[PDB]
């Protein structure tokens, strides 16, 4: 065990050190605070513990984990909050009786009190195994399986004792892998480190369509399983609906939030908001509790699990996307982890980059980018997996052009912005081709107009209506109404309704909040319909004022037909759509005449 | 679409027979000469250098 | 979207050329201010 | 315009098939010249093996190779790591490994060499010996494997530029 | 002897200075597994070397190290292409060996491959714009601008499935005529655009006549950075040796550069303005070092770097770094893109001094010079006239105003917008520019000489 | 790298020997017989390691995975036809129709195939509801139909019935009107005589009939009403003629 040399701030010495490293985590001090060794200088290495400092006496021991910082993969990871450093918050209650451990807090990683349901695979005795394989199963889901049984990666062998149907511990042991000998025992609990990506056996395209619960994130240009997306804008853009959009409304079957920098109590409205959610997919009692993981944050938490929450909340979710289902990932935010690792580069005196972030955030943001993705699942069965990664930023400098914003919207894919005007006027997100682009719309265009899509034609004219909208809206602020003819009126009287149902997204109750692809083609249909209409009954003889004002509570009703749940007509096209239709062809025919 | 239905097990049949005689000649190839460039190989291990 | 290092100078002759036609759409229209009047006196008589 | 891009898709999976068996081919065949090269370099290492088995003619190549293996650390003391029937070798030439080291140094003549207790491995290392420095921290591979597997690196594109060329 | 310390991503060794500089090393770890290394830098009894593979690993007091022998170089021979290889070594579907017949530095230390002459041979890639408005040809070195927030992997995938296709349509123009090879070199890339870039190539038919590196993103700098060195000596290589023509793609240089700030971060050297080092116009131009046409009279060696704008403008240092070197650029404008159109490559700030010499005679006409400045000079003339357009308004601009604003949105939908499979030749690249020229009168045209200009009238 | 390609290799001639023990996939199994050559032999892991890196086994990672999810898919396919058994030269048909697709991870039959997993799945976890009997009905008559038509070919019966059972999966246990009549709407939209008929017990078409009686029965305080209405609930199958005596009755 090493000494205590010195304890300045957030970084500690420690002298005779042998089994340090660079990445690897270790417990220094007798209260075992969470610690890892970032750096050494000669015959001491240089500790950077994220814990707090205050109540630790110098000349304690410090003794090396042996390798990096990682969390436990197995049964019991839904329905239990936990922090980034793998550490259980469920136990600070009954224990310390409180939410977040302050100091102090040694507390196992992974659940061992309670029982779980094991139930066998599609493997018996005396079958070929490998890492990744399905070995078993728990009912965890809302009617499939949420926590499958996997092996460890670089592993194989062959099972040599299969424990059958029934509850059993997480400490008792129920799979023996003979190969090559007694290899070792096989539990319920795994051991993964956090600092290296899951293995797979081959990485793939993202084809698959995902749905966020936008009708203008989804309707401008949604993203596919698989993909990054990057959301700028100041004080937020409202990531409360839209996490609590992409976990109810997703098609996903795990959901993973993860808070690095949260306040706490977003982090809680969002918890128990998710019980109160009732599943549309013939769910359970806490259908979205059970098939949800949850890692909160705090402001003054430690920064290992604020920076170690996007390395455990990725290693889940691969390990969640390696067994054969789609997973969702929610991180809020990455200007957190970039102004975390700001401070451990100033506290640990390395040299600072362009505008005060460390050079290490691009590798970083590249890494935890490219980390997660759609491809193959490991082992034998060859599932097919996702992992989308959904990470917002704010600005750090105080403007666009800082290179946290820059770095991260680079090496995405997939942009969707936030615009001040149109975020002033109570409208989140805002962006119709300014903030906004994809590459992924043309595939994903190809299974939603497969099914019934006219969004194909309504995206390209309604991004297109809504860019000359700002153009139309520069020369009219300008100069004024008098430079302009009656196109660019009715495409601005068109854009100012489209922006204004199409923007707004909050929701005011729980009929507002989900958003159909049926209900964004045909509002969108219907506003191409009225303003190709209002174009048509121009050419023919009429005026705008007498368009508008003529059509009135026919717009009205297609703007004001979001307040309810979809339960009518077919499945989720309601009556009240497929008669604006006729109620804007019967008015289009009057309003010519 | 025809092409595509027996074209996936043509992909061994080509492979094996487009490359089937090259095999031989470089395998008998190389076991003709091993001696000769295994002792100068052997000679030059046995060296400093 | 904008630049972050010698931008000052597009601003600065910005500046100056809006300043000098406010200047001159200020003397044009002080000019037709005083003809609309002008003539406003000859036409009301 | 239904059947054009059916056609486009008929076209990119034969042209994908014919990139997948035009790739198989030169897998095979660089597997078949990676095969034949290792072969050869298999067969080196056994007659390496084979003649490194004598202890009458081994002595002057291990000397030679004791002395080349010091001649790159200038350290005053030496620590020779060697197999079990390999220390007796050296033990009765220290004296003429020291002399003819000290011939022909650059540096300053080796006070004394120390034989390790501790032997080398014997399951894919068949002769030779392991250079370390006093410390124990520095090593330098002068054993046949690691030898011939250092000069097949620079003999490989010779013999595969005059085997297929 | 054993590692001494570690400074973020590079670690400090206490070793002997009989390894030479760039020396590969061999770190012996007690874990059971030997990682390689690159000696970044020799010091007095130490040095500062960086691991190929991982950061964390390593002892402290019980680490053993030691010396390959042999500097870091690559077998580089006529096999290499068709096969997918990767830029650190890992093999997917590589064997044992790369089938390297000679070996080459990865520096350019004693071939020297550079032009002695202007080029002759003209290279289209399929852009009317591109083709036309610069002029681009064998040897030359033009870097591709980007910005952050436009779709530039989708520029990239364009401009790497365009690459294959340039042949048939270079072959018609008689300014290609021999063997045409592309060298792909990835690094921090991500899987899906890389699998994108691959899939355009396979279904453009160039996977068998095509070299694929992949580097992750994950990995270290030395080796995203290593990999281009790497990559570029494999097509001088397989260009000098058979005289065919190599097309060197580099995407992307942000990452190259976002690499190299974070080296030296525990040598004697430190980083200079804007986080990056003052050192950093010698390692861009090593690896610009290596382009150009190849000694003997026959083939060259293209390069087409793939650089993105992260404040979207040039005063950046990395595009600003890396225009010095070059002689000039393509600007992409997100404008374009968001109202519809690709490429969305813009006239206004794009140049090139080597148009001249580049078109000929044979494979080129002389009015593209002329035509070029002419359609440059109504472009920033429209461009100029639309922005003071909606200050005013339209009763004080005139009818010069209105022939180049009409000019601007005639050449903007018709020049800048073309297909992903189709090339686009020069000699209807400039009888398009003729036509969407030919809207002002005859007096009113003076970018070109009056003889070449009443005679392409 | 090798440790997954033997393990693909083991898990493919597993899973081969595991969907057939009778020997009579020869078109599907003539493909992979240099994996089931392997596996039917006394072979360790380190000899297929070793004969996988000396070039005398496959080696693409890619390829297995990819034959390896297509036999999966297949294995999945079958498996989940359950009780039912389908024909010898359709699974061979279905697997050389699978296989001459370049896509196998979006397409129809992953899509269909997978709801049919969502239904059968859902199957074994449902309340006590009349939904789940009618979808457990309307999964046995498409399972049969999946049996007897396949995977790779069309049906309006398939779609209609696995739109139906889709519709029904995502209903909640307030629309018990919305599901009574989606299935006396699926049951008079039905040409034959029986739907259930050869495929269920007679106990779940009687307690089919019993929840139409059971929902119709309570609507009626007539004895000539309740006396006509109280002779359908005896008959052990459902039939058109019994809803359109119950519906003429109410």
């Amino acid at each position: 065990y090493g000494a205590i040399y010195s304890v300045s701030g957030p970084v500690v010495i420690a002298e005779n050190m042998i089994g340090c490293a660079m990445y690897e985590l270790v417990k220094v001090g007798h209260d075992n605070l969470v610690g890892e060794v970032i750096r050494i200088d000669g015959d001491k290495a240089t500790i950077q513990v994220y814990e707090e400092t205050a109540g630790l006496t110098v000349g304690d021991p410090v003794l090396r984990t042996g390798k990096p910082l990682s969390v436990e993969l197995g049964p019991g990871l839904m329905e239990t909050i936990y922090d980034g450093i793998q550490r259980p918050l469920k136990a600070i209650k009954e224990e310390s009786q409180s939410i977040y451990i302050p100091r102090g807090i040694d507390t196992p990683a992974l659940d061992r009190t309670i029982k779980w349901q094991f139930t066998p695979g599609k493997f018996q005795v005396g079958d070929h195994i490998s890492g990744g394989d399905i070995y078993g199963s728990v009912f965890e889901n809302s009617l499939i399986s949420s926590h499958k049984i996997l092996l460890p990666p670089r592993s194989r062998g062959t099972i040599t004792w299969i424990a059958p149907a029934g509850e059993y511990t997480l400490d008792e042991k129920i799979l023996e892998v003979e190969f090559d000998g007694k290899k070792s025992d096989f539990t319920l609990y795994h051991t993964w480190p956090v600092r290296v990506p899951r293995p797979v056996t081959e990485k793939l395209s993202a084809d698959y369509p995902l749905l966020t619960g936008q009708r203008v994130l989804d309707a401008l240009f949604p993203c596919v399983q698989g993909g990054t997306t990057c959301i700028p804008g100041a004080f937020g853009c409202g990531k409360t609906v839209i996490s609590q959009s992409l976990s109810k409304y997703s098609n996903s079957d795990a959901i993973i939030y993860v808070g690095c920098g949260e306040r706490g109590n977003e982090m809680a409205e969002v918890l128990m908001e998710f019980p109160e959610l009732y599943t549309e997919m013939s769910g359970t009692k806490e259908p979205i509790m059970k098939r949800t993981t949850l890692v909160a944050n705090t402001s003054n938490m430690p920064v290992a699990a604020r920076e170690a929450s996007i390395y455990t909340g990725i290693t889940l979710a691969e390990y969640f996307r390696d067994q054969g289902k789609n997973v969702s990932m929610i991180a809020d935010s990455s200007s957190r982890w970039a102004e975390a690792l700001r401070e451990i580069s100033g506290r640990l005196g390395e040299m600072p980059a362009d505008q005060g972030f460390p050079a290490y955030l691009g590798a970083k943001l590249a890494s935890f980018y490219e980390r997660a993705g759609k491809a193959v699942a490991l082992g034998s069965p060859d599932r097919t997996g996702s992992v989308s990664i959904v990470a917002a930023v704010s600005p750090a400098g105080g403007d666009f052009s800082d290179p946290v914003t820059t770095a991260t919207l680079g090496i995405t894919q997939v942009f969707w912005g936030l615009d001040k005007k149109l975020a002033q006027r109570k409208h989140f997100p805002s962006i119709n081709t300014s903030v906004s682009y994809s590459k992924y719309t043309n595939v994903l265009n190809k299974f939603y107009d497969s099914n019934y899509p006219e969004f194909p034609v309504l995206r390209d004219r309604m991004k297109e209506i809504l860019s000359n909208a700002e153009e139309l809206e520069q020369v009219v602020q300008l100069v004024g109404k008098s430079a302009l003819s009656d196109s660019d009126k009715i495409t601005l009287d068109v854009a100012t309704l489209i922006k204004e149902d199409f923007l707004q997204q909050n929701g005011y109750s729980t009929y507002d909040a989900f958003c159909p692809i049926w209900k964004t083609f045909d509002m969108m249909r219907a506003f191409i319909s009225y303003h190709d209409e209002a174009q048509k009954a121009v050419a023919n003889g009429a005026n705008w004022s007498k368009l508008a004002d003529s059509t009135g509570d026919v717009k009205h009703a297609v703007s004001s037909s979001k307040f309810f749940e979809p339960s009518r007509g077919e499945k989720e096209v309601h009556g009240e759509f497929e008669k604006l239709l006729s109620t804007m062809q019967e008015r289009f025919a009057e309003s010519t005449d | 679409e025809q092409k595509n239905a027996g074209g996936v097990g043509e992909l061994e049949k080509k492979a094996e027979a487009g490359v089937q005689g090259e095999l031989a000649e470089i395998k008998k190839i190389a076991e003709k000469k091993k001696d000769d460039v295994v002792k100068i190989l052997i000679e030059t291990v046995i060296k400093p250098s | 979207v904008f630049p972050t290092r010698m931008t000052l100078g597009l601003m600065k002759t910005k500046l100056k050329g809006a300043n000098q036609g406010y200047s001159l759409l200020k003397r044009k229209s002080e000019a037709l201010t005083k003809r609309f009047r002008d003539i406003t006196k000859r036409i009301d008589d | 315009g239904n059947f054009k891009s059916k056609l486009k898709k008929a076209m990119l999976s034969q042209q994908i098939t014919k990139s997948t068996i035009a790739n198989k081919m030169r897998l095979k065949v660089l597997s078949a010249r990676e095969q034949s090269l290792d072969g050869i370099f298999e067969e080196t290492k056994e007659k390496l093996s084979g003649i490194a088995n004598n202890r009458d003619e081994y002595k002057p190549i291990l000397q030679s190779l004791i002395v080349e293996a010091l001649l790159k650390l200038l350290e005053p003391k030496a620590i020779v790591k060697a197999l079990e029937r390999d220390v007796d070798l050296i033990e009765s030439m220290k004296d003429d490994i020291m002399r003819e080291y000290g011939e022909k140094a650059q540096r300053a003549p080796l006070e004394e060499i120390v034989i390790s207790n501790d032997y080398l491995n014997k399951d894919l290392v068949s002769g030779g010996v392991v250079v370390s420095n006093a410390s124990d921290k520095i090593e330098i591979n002068n054993t046949l494997e690691e030898r011939l597997k250092l000069l097949s690196e620079e003999a490989l594109p010779a013999i595969r530029l005059e085997l297929y060329g | 002897n054993t590692v001494s310390g570690v400074n973020g991503p590079l670690v400090i060794l206490e070793k002997v200075k009989f390894p030479r500089y760039n020396e590969i090393v061999n770190l012996t770890l007690p874990d059971g597994t030997v990682r390689q290394g690159q000696v970044l830098e020799i010091r007095g009894d130490r040095a500062i070397v960086q691991v190929f593979e991982g950061t964390s690993g390593i002892d402290v007091k019980k680490t053993t190290v030691e010396f390959t022998g042999e500097s870091l170089r690559i077998p580089v021979s006529e096999d290499m292409l068709g096969r997918i290889f990767d830029g650190s070594g890992r093999p997917i579907d590589n064997g044992p060996k790369v089938f390297a017949e000679d070996y080459l530095d990865i520096n350019g230390s004693p071939i020297n491959p550079y032009a002695r002459i202007y080029p002759e041979e003209m290279i289209s890639t399929g852009v009317s714009a591109i083709d036309t408005m610069n002029s681009i040809a064998r040897g030359q070195k033009i870097p591709i601008f980007s910005a952050s927030g436009l779709p530039h992997n989708e520029i990239a995938a364009q401009i790497c499935r365009q690459a294959g296709l340039v042949r048939p349509t270079k072959d018609v123009h008689d300014g290609h005529e021999e063997n045409f090879s592309i060298v792909f070199a990835a690094m921090g890339v991500n899987l899906e655009t890389a699998r994108f870039f691959k899939q355009d190539f396979e279904e453009n038919g160039s996977l068998e006549r095509t070299s694929l590196f992949l580097n992750l993103a994950n990995d270290p700098t030395i080796e995203r950075i290593i990999t281009p060195r790497l990559a570029l000596t494999t097509a001088e290589y397989l260009a000098y040796q058979t005289e065919r023509h190599v097309l060197t793609i580099l995407t992307d240089m942000s990452s190259y550069a976002d690499a190299l700030r974070e080296v030296s971060a525990a040598r004697e050297e430190v980083p200079g303005r804007r986080g990056y080092p003052g050192y950093m116009y010698t390692d861009l131009s090593t690896i610009y070092e290596r382009a150009g046409r190849v000694e003997g009279r026959n083939g060259s060696i293209t390069q087409i770097p793939i650089l993105t704008m992260p404040n979207d403008d040039i005063t950046h240092p990395i595009p600003d770094l890396t225009g010095y070197i070059t002689e000039g650029q393509i600007f992409v404008d997100r404008q374009l893109h968001n109202k519809g159109i690709y490429p969305p490559i813009n006239v206004l700030p794009s140049l090139s001094r080597l148009m001249k010499s580049a078109i000929g005679e044979g494979m080129t006409r002389k009015d593209h010079g002329d035509v070029s400045n002419q359609l440059y000079a109504k472009y920033a003339i429209g461009k100029d006239a639309a922005a003071m357009k909606a200050v005013v308004g339209e009763e004080a601009l005139s009818i010069e105003d209105k022939l180049s604003l009409e000019f601007l949105e005639k050449f903007e939908k018709t020049f800048i917008t073309q297909g992903a499979y189709e090339d686009r030749t020069v000699f209807e690249s400039l009888d398009q520019a003729w036509s969407l020229l030919r809207i002002y009168p005859k007096e009113m045209l003076n970018r070109i000489s009056p003889k070449i200009l009443d005679e392409f009238y | 790298y090798h440790s997954q390609v033997v393990g693909k290799i083991g898990y493919i001639a597993r899973c081969m020997q595991t969907i057939d023990p009778e020997n009579n996939l020869k078109k599907i199994r003539e493909d992979y017989q240099d994996v089931l050559i392997w596996a039917e032999k006394n072979y360790r892991f380190e000899e297929i390691l070793e004969a996988s890196k000396s070039g005398k086994c496959p080696n693409d990672l890619d390829a297995l995975s990819r034959r390896s999810l297509i036999l999966l898919e297949l294995l999945r396919l079958v498996s989940s036809i359950s009780p039912f058994k389908m024909k010898l030269d359709l699974i061979e048909s279905q697997y050389e129709k699978m296989k001459q697709h370049v896509n196998l991870w979006k397409s129809d039959y992953h899509v269909k195939l997978n709801q049919l997993n969502q239904l059968t799945d859902y199957l074994k976890n449902a309340a006590p509801t009349p939904k789940n009997n009618f979808l457990r009905a309307m999964t046995s008559v498409l399972q049969m139909q999946i049996a007897q038509y396949g995977i790779t070919e069309d049906n309006e019966g398939i779609n209609q019935l696995f739109k139906l059972g889709l519709h029904l999966l995502a209903m909640a246990n307030e629309k018990i009107d919305e599901q009574y009549h989606l299935f006396k709407g699926y049951v008079k939209d039905q040409p034959e005589e029986s739907p259930f008929e050869g495929i269920l017990p007679a106990e779940d078409q009687k307690i089919l009939v019993k929840t139409m009686i059971d929902y119709a029965m309570p609507k009626l305080s007539s004895k000539v009403l309740q006396d006509k209405l109280s002779a359908l609930s005896s008959s052990d199958v459902l039939t058109k003629t019994l809803l359109d005596s119950i519906d003429r009755i109410v």
